[PDB]
């Protein structure tokens, strides 16, 4: 329902992170039916995708920033649950994925 | 009834710890309060007999990137009984949640959603705080000063993909900014 | 750089690693007024532009083509530095060049050359 | 006569004889329908060109 | 409150500081300040038309009139000295009504040609008319007019818009030093002109476009092209000379529209030279944009970057290590020079140098190739001794400050070199080394003034370094400097003036030639923007690679052409003649498939099987920090550490050949101006 | 006599230091009392002395092919600095 009050410590932020992760995990079966993802992706590759996003945003130590990140993730999850976003959008974002980098960039363009 | 009377009455009747800045002028009588006293102030100004403010006209945000508390949230209020208007302002940055007033004024829901969509300010105890105006899956808050006018992404139809797709923006003619400012201002 | 606001803002990660210049624009040489001074701006160094091969218009693919010139202005160097720090931009600060008021008098136009020296 | 560019068309209008040393060019018979008033000094040998119209004015006698 | 424009007031002593009341606010100003300056300290900005802080006061326009309590009539604040206890009033009805009266008089005979005036959106007359002027004009009679006169190919003249502030006349008389412009006539019929059909031949003549508050004087090449509101302003520095003037590049899309000065009290002081101002034309002409390799018949064909790098990397492995020569250009920046030096060193060679002062100069102590007296510090000098240098054509702005010092402090200038034209009075001591010998031993009449000067300043030119007797000449100059005290802890006088923007950085980085006969016995020459070297010196069997942005004589000899970006398209650090490090800010996109110089050298090093630790521009600057750590501490005023005493005694024989001139065409010095269209017509009619 | 064969093994000797500090004072003394002798004995070797504000005292040395060796002269006396130069000259090449 209502937006939760702002957290006061990192423990509450971690608890909200875990709650949101569990909510996203329970939301996995619904997406597999709303979008024809049955013969597309394993039911654990998506789980790993959310885990990887949480882990690469895991260097934050500000509880307010963590709460805002959780809120944005929950908004994205609610949007994906509804038919608002197109099918290829989630498949375009939620899929897990030789001389020198400098020389290839040099061959490409002057603006690195 | 008037700016000269409302100013004095609210100076006397209101608790002093709520309001920290009072302007009395012809452009509008403003009140500046901390974000943790906004709900209390509006509940007082909605129920008191001599300050019966029962209409919330709108809620708007103003972006001041040079301030520490970046965003200014303005509550334009109207009193039909006494034919007077009151403006109440608070200040919040990008990572603080200010109290919602949907409990007092039911119409505040859509303006609070618009403020969150346009500036990124979150409201505590809002029944549903989701974007109302921007496109589905929109990333970024357009009404901020640091947001580019044309945005970051562009929309076009992809024939091989057989759907309308989103691509990074690439203008055929860039926006020409004309600097008309005068040095003798 | 604690670019947490950059992460919770919505700017794409590609544009969050830009290098910007914080500077105070100086007075133009064609006018003597000093009204457009004291404001600090963030220069994104957005030079990637080309020419439309249909009408000659200037095309671009950079969202920060004119943001720092049009909307993003600051009243002090500290404000711009804090903004760049919170948005995670690698910034360098260019201190403005300011004039020095020297002693000038009208009587100096009319100064004795000295006694005629047959040197 | 679309082959004649406006430069060549304005280069074929003979200069207007003016007796005085200065002439005011407005660009049209009705002042409100022309260009801003332009005062041209005729103290040279070559005809003096209006910077709006392109019309040339030359001094009549001296 | 703060002064207008962040102006800094220098109080010599706290005792001499009067107090004035600009608007009821207590203001402390030094004795000597005027009412206008005191108002400027108090944050109040008085209108002005004829007053310029770099020009002598002349209260013509009467626009800065204010109210003073002990005055029956308004006073001209630009010329009225500030007195202790004086109460100024600026916003009062008297000063107001004076301002509208003066604006009404000024806009009385002014032509109605704002739309066609190049000063459209940047005019002080209309900006102040909107602010301090009235609303309705009471004038209906016939206006006056004047004919337009030809002042050359640089300054477009429409004197109908002249407001007769005489700022151009004062600039020509004082700053430029070429007295050719003056107010002619009496009354309303007075006119600005040179009287006898002549052109503005001063190298600083273009600055009259900026000092003119109206559209009477405007740029002729930048005529009607664009309005000021369409232009994006980039704060960049100069590369035409080694002064490194602060400029402001204005662009409209992918092309540069114009270049205007930028305030820097220590380098240029609001002025730039004509070569700096009108060099933007060459940035869009004859620009190399594609990698090109000669064919069997001898024609260049456009080739991708990968194949050109492959060709040069394949040929670089077939030559002996000491056969490799790398020459940097005069427009090169420090990072690319460092990368080139590293690349050539790793290949086994040690022949890396710059276009000009790279004949074997010892850069071991850093006072021997720098203006040890700052440019702004030349204002305290009492005697200038120019040894084989012509600052008027070499470093035009150093000449401007020398002229300022001569005309203000009544300094004496003694010149030793080839005959030339000076804009200040100079004594021709001699024309060669024998003059230096005469000065050193004594009894010369100029030696009395040299030894009787509190702050002498000896300025040696960079052309004195390509001679075979360079060590003897430097030893004699240092002997003069030591006998006649010019280098002291409280004042350093020995100065060396460089001519190329890259020379200071090259000498700091150790890019000094080792073998004099190194370019004749070479087999792989890497001309990194070095088109000012004699290509006929290169043997016909050498494999010459030219890396530059413009086509010159070096292109007709090169085997492979690698396009590069100009100074307006890259971030690079340049060092002044005084050792001051500044950075260029990119303004326009690079044209074609051209890359930054350091990027090209790094890619070539990689293709040639040589690893370089750095891969980004930040990595290169870390490498520079281990070589010349003052090239990364930009915008710092670091003085020299040691003095001329450390140099070993060198008992050579000074030659007898008189000094040469290093700049023959002032408008044709680098490759950008050599490809410009404005500089051609400037050198065709302005040079005699 | 190692001071006469510096140019034979080395190709460039850079002495970074700071002109306003108490850590580079022995480095400044070493430069003052030894530069003229070393340069006189090795007229062709480019003994570069570069100074800035925030610079630790160092002593670099390029060699045959880009090889460089650096010594931090931050806690050394003047004889110690000379001995470090000796080690660079002798063992370096
Ligand atoms: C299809 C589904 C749609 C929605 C999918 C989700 C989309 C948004 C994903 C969320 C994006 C975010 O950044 S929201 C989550 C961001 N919040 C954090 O990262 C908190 C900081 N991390 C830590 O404290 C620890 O590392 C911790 C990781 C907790 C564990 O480690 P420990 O306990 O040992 O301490
Ligand atoms: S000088 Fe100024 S006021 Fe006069 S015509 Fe030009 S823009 Fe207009
Ligand atoms: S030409 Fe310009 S600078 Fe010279 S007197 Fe006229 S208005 Fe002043
Ligand atoms: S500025 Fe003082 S009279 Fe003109
Ligand atoms: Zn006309």
């Amino acid at each position: 329902i209502g937006v939760p009050p702002n957290s006061a410590n990192l423990t509450e932020a971690r608890r909200r992170v875990f709650d949101f992760f569990r909510a996203a995990c329970r939301s996995i079966p619904t997406i597999m039916d709303i979008y024809n993802l049955q013969d597309v992706v394993a039911p654990s590759q998506l789980r790993y995708a959310i885990s990887a996003q949480i882990r690469n945003n895991a260097h934050i130590t500000d509880p307010k920033v963590i709460d805002l990140l959780i809120f944005k993730g929950m908004e994205e999850l609610t949007d994906i649950v509804d038919h608002a976003k197109q099918r290829h959008h989630i498949i375009g974002q939620y899929v897990v994925g030789g001389k020198t980098d400098f020389l290839k960039n040099f061959y490409t363009s002057n603006y690195f | 009834m008037d700016n000269q009377f409302i100013f004095k009455y609210s100076w006397e009747t209101l608790p002093k710890k709520w309001v920290k800045k009072m302007e009395r002028s012809e452009h509008g009588n403003r009140f500046d309060t901390n974000t943790d006293y906004l709900f209390q102030l509006l509940c007082f100004l909605k129920l008191h007999t001599y300050t019966r403010v029962q209409v919330l006209i709108d809620i708007c945000g103003v972006d001041y990137p040079s301030r520490k508390r970046r965003f200014e949230v303005v509550y334009n209020l109207l009193s039909t009984r006494y034919n007077s208007r009151i403006r109440v302002q608070t200040s919040a940055d990008e990572v603080t949640r200010i109290s919602s007033v949907v409990s007092l004024f039911p119409s505040a829901g859509w303006w609070e959603r618009e403020v969150w969509d346009m500036f990124g300010v979150s409201f505590i105890n809002h029944p549903d705080l989701r974007r109302i105006l921007t496109d589905y899956g929109f990333e970024g808050h357009p009404l901020r000063k640091d947001f580019p006018l044309s945005g970051y992404v562009q929309v076009r139809y992809d024939d091989p993909e057989k759907r309308v797709v989103s691509e990074p923006i690439e203008m055929t003619q860039e926006f020409r900014y004309f600097d008309f400012a005068s040095p003798w201002e | 750089k604690r670019g947490e606001i950059g992460k919770v803002s919505g700017i794409p990660e590609e544009h969050l690693s830009r290098k910007v210049i914080i500077y105070s624009p100086a007075r133009t040489a064609t006018q003597s007024g000093s009204g457009k001074l004291g404001k600090w701006k963030i220069n994104f160094v957005s030079t990637l532009k080309w020419e439309n091969p249909l009408m000659g218009w200037t095309s671009t693919g950079d969202p920060y083509a004119n943001v720092g010139d049009s909307a993003l202005a600051f009243d002090s160097e500290e404000a711009a530095k804090s903004f760049a720090e919170r948005h995670g931009w690698d910034y360098k600060v260019k201190k403005p060049n300011t004039p020095l008021l020297k002693v000038k008098s009208y009587s100096d136009n009319f100064k004795w050359k000295g006694n005629p020296q047959p040197e | 006569r679309s082959k004649k560019s406006p430069m060549e068309l304005i280069s074929e209008v003979p200069p207007i004889k003016v007796d005085g040393r200065i002439v005011a060019c407005e660009g049209d018979t009705n002042p409100a329908l022309g260009h801003p008033i332009e005062f041209i000094c005729l103290d040279l040998n070559e005809p003096a060109i209006c910077k709006y119209c392109g019309l040339r004015y030359v001094q009549d006698h001296h | 409150r703060n002064p207008v424009g962040g102006a800094r007031v220098h109080f010599s002593n706290p005792e001499d500081a009067i107090e004035v009341f600009v608007d009821g606010y207590a203001v402390k100003v030094p004795k000597g300040f005027t009412v206008l300056q005191a108002c400027e300290v108090a944050g109040v900005d008085i209108p002005r038309f004829c007053y310029h802080s770099r020009l002598s006061i002349a209260g013509n326009c009467r626009m800065c009139l204010v109210e003073v309590e002990k005055s029956p009539k308004p006073v001209a604040s630009c010329a009225m000295p500030a007195l202790p206890g004086m109460k100024i009033k600026t916003d009062t009805p008297i000063a107001k009504k004076a301002r509208e009266g003066v604006m009404e008089f000024l806009l009385m005979n002014h032509p109605l040609d704002c739309p066609i005036c190049d000063q459209g959106g940047e005019c002080d007359l209309q900006d102040q008319s909107m602010a301090f002027g009235s609303d309705r004009g009471r004038f209906t009679e016939m206006k006056r007019s004047v004919v337009d006169k030809n002042l050359g190919p640089l300054v477009k003249t429409v004197m109908t818009r002249c407001i007769q502030c005489t700022r151009c006349v004062r600039f020509a008389s004082e700053v430029a030093g070429v007295q050719d412009l003056g107010i002619l006539g009496r009354g309303s019929g007075e006119e600005i002109g040179t009287y006898v059909e002549k052109l503005m031949t001063s190298e600083l003549s273009g600055n009259v476009i900026d000092i003119c508050p109206v559209g009477a004087l405007t740029s002729k090449p930048f005529a009607f092209k664009a309005r000021n509101w369409e232009l994006k302003a980039t704060e960049t520095i100069d590369v035409s000379d080694a002064v490194g003037s602060n400029i402001r590049v204005d662009s409209r899309g992918p092309e540069v529209m114009r270049i205007i000065p930028r305030l820097n009290e220590d380098i240029n002081e609001e002025w730039i030279s004509d070569k700096t101002r009108f060099c933007y034309d060459g940035l869009k002409r004859q620009r190399l944009s594609d990698p090109m390799i000669r064919d069997s018949d001898g024609r260049f064909k456009a080739v991708s970057w990968r194949d050109a790098l492959a060709v040069v990397g394949d040929i670089i492995h077939q030559v002996k290590p000491d056969e490799i020569v790398g020459v940097a250009g005069q427009l090169s920046d420090a990072e690319s020079m460092m990368v080139l030096k590293d690349f050539v060193n790793r290949m086994g060679s040690d022949n890396v140098w710059c276009e000009g002062t790279a004949a074997g100069v010892d850069a071991d102590l850093r006072y021997s190739y720098l203006m040890n007296t700052s440019i702004s510090g030349l204002e305290n000098a009492d005697l200038f001794l120019l040894i084989g240098t012509q600052p008027r054509v070499e470093a035009a702005m150093v000449n401007a400050r020398i002229c300022k010092t001569v005309r203000a402090s009544n300094a004496k200038v003694g010149y030793v070199g080839p005959p030339a034209e000076f804009n200040y009075d100079c004594k021709h001591l001699g024309t060669g080394p024998d003059t230096l010998k005469e000065i050193a031993e004594g009894r010369h009449p100029f030696c009395t003034a040299l030894k009787n000067a509190k702050n002498p300043a000896i300025i040696v030119g960079a052309g004195l370094f390509n001679r075979t007797d360079k060590n003897a000449i430097l030893s004699s100059v240092e002997s003069i400097a030591q006998a006649n005290n010019v280098v002291r802890p409280d004042w350093n006088g020995l100065n060396f003036l460089l001519q190329y923007a890259a020379q200071a950085a090259a000498l700091d980085l150790g890019l000094i030639q080792q073998s004099a006969k190194a370019l004749e016995s070479a087999k792989f020459v890497y001309l990194m923007g070095a088109d000012d070297v004699n290509v006929d010196k290169i043997p016909k069997d050498a494999f010459v690679v030219y890396q530059g942005h413009h086509g010159d004589k070096a292109v007709y000899r090169a085997n492979v052409i690698l396009p590069a970006s100009a100074f307006t398209e890259k971030e690079g650090t340049y060092e002044n003649t005084e050792g001051f490090t500044q950075q260029t800010v990119p303004a326009v996109p690079t044209v074609g498939d051209a890359r930054d110089d350091w990027k090209i050298v790094r890619a070539l090093s990689e293709v040639s099987g040589v690893k370089l630790p750095y891969n980004s521009i930040e990595g290169v600057r870390s490498r520079i920090k281990s070589v010349a750590p003052n090239l990364v501490h930009t915008d710092e005023r670091e003085p020299a550490a040691f003095g001329p005493s450390l140099k070993p005694e060198c008992k050579e024989a000074m030659s007898t050949t008189p000094f040469q001139t290093v700049v023959e065409n002032f408008y044709m010095t680098n490759s950008i101006t050599r490809a410009s269209k404005i500089m051609a017509q400037c050198s065709a009619v302005l040079l005699k | 006599a190692w001071r006469g064969s510096i140019s034979k093994s080395m190709k460039e000797l850079r002495i970074l230091l700071c002109q306003s500090s108490p850590a580079s004072a022995p480095t400044r003394t070493f430069v003052e009392k030894n530069y003229k002798d070393l340069k006189s004995l090795n007229p062709k070797l480019p003994i570069l002395i570069r100074e800035c504000s925030g610079v630790q005292p160092q002593m670099w040395a390029r060699y045959d092919m880009g090889v460089e060796r650096c010594v931090n002269l931050d806690g050394l006396t003047e004889p110690q600095i000379l001995k470090a130069l000796e080690n660079l000259v002798k063992s370096g090449a």
